[PDB]
């Protein structure tokens, strides 16, 4: 009943980052290959005849 | 003139209880509505109230 008489709480941010876990990843990395895929077609600018 | 100033005296205490009990009357409801101004103080210390309420 008199000012100050308290009782406190604390909380803590609780996320994937607070528990350094954003980045748990498990995967192994692909061997990347590319090739050259031939562009076709044609198509319509905006500039008039 | 004995006699009439004891009635003399007897006029004024009248007159001065008209007041007092008055005061007491007025000071009751003061002093409760003091006390639930306490109350409602008590419940602003309440670390989880919202804004608005």
């Amino acid at each position: 009943a008199n000012d100050g008489e308290t009782i406190d709480i604390d909380l803590k941010q609780i996320n994937s980052q607070t528990l350094g876990l954003d980045t748990l990843n498990v995967q192994q990395k692909y061997k990347v290959s590319d090739t050259a895929a031939t562009v076709t077609g044609y198509a319509d600018t905006t500039i008039a005849l | 003139q004995a006699q009439a100033q004891n009635s003399q005296y007897a006029l004024a205490r009248t007159f001065a209880t008209q007041k007092v009990s008055l005061e007491e009357s007025v000071l009751s409801q003061v002093t409760t509505a003091i006390q639930t101004a306490q109350e409602k103080i008590v419940y602003a210390g309440n670390g989880t109230l919202s804004d608005d309420d």
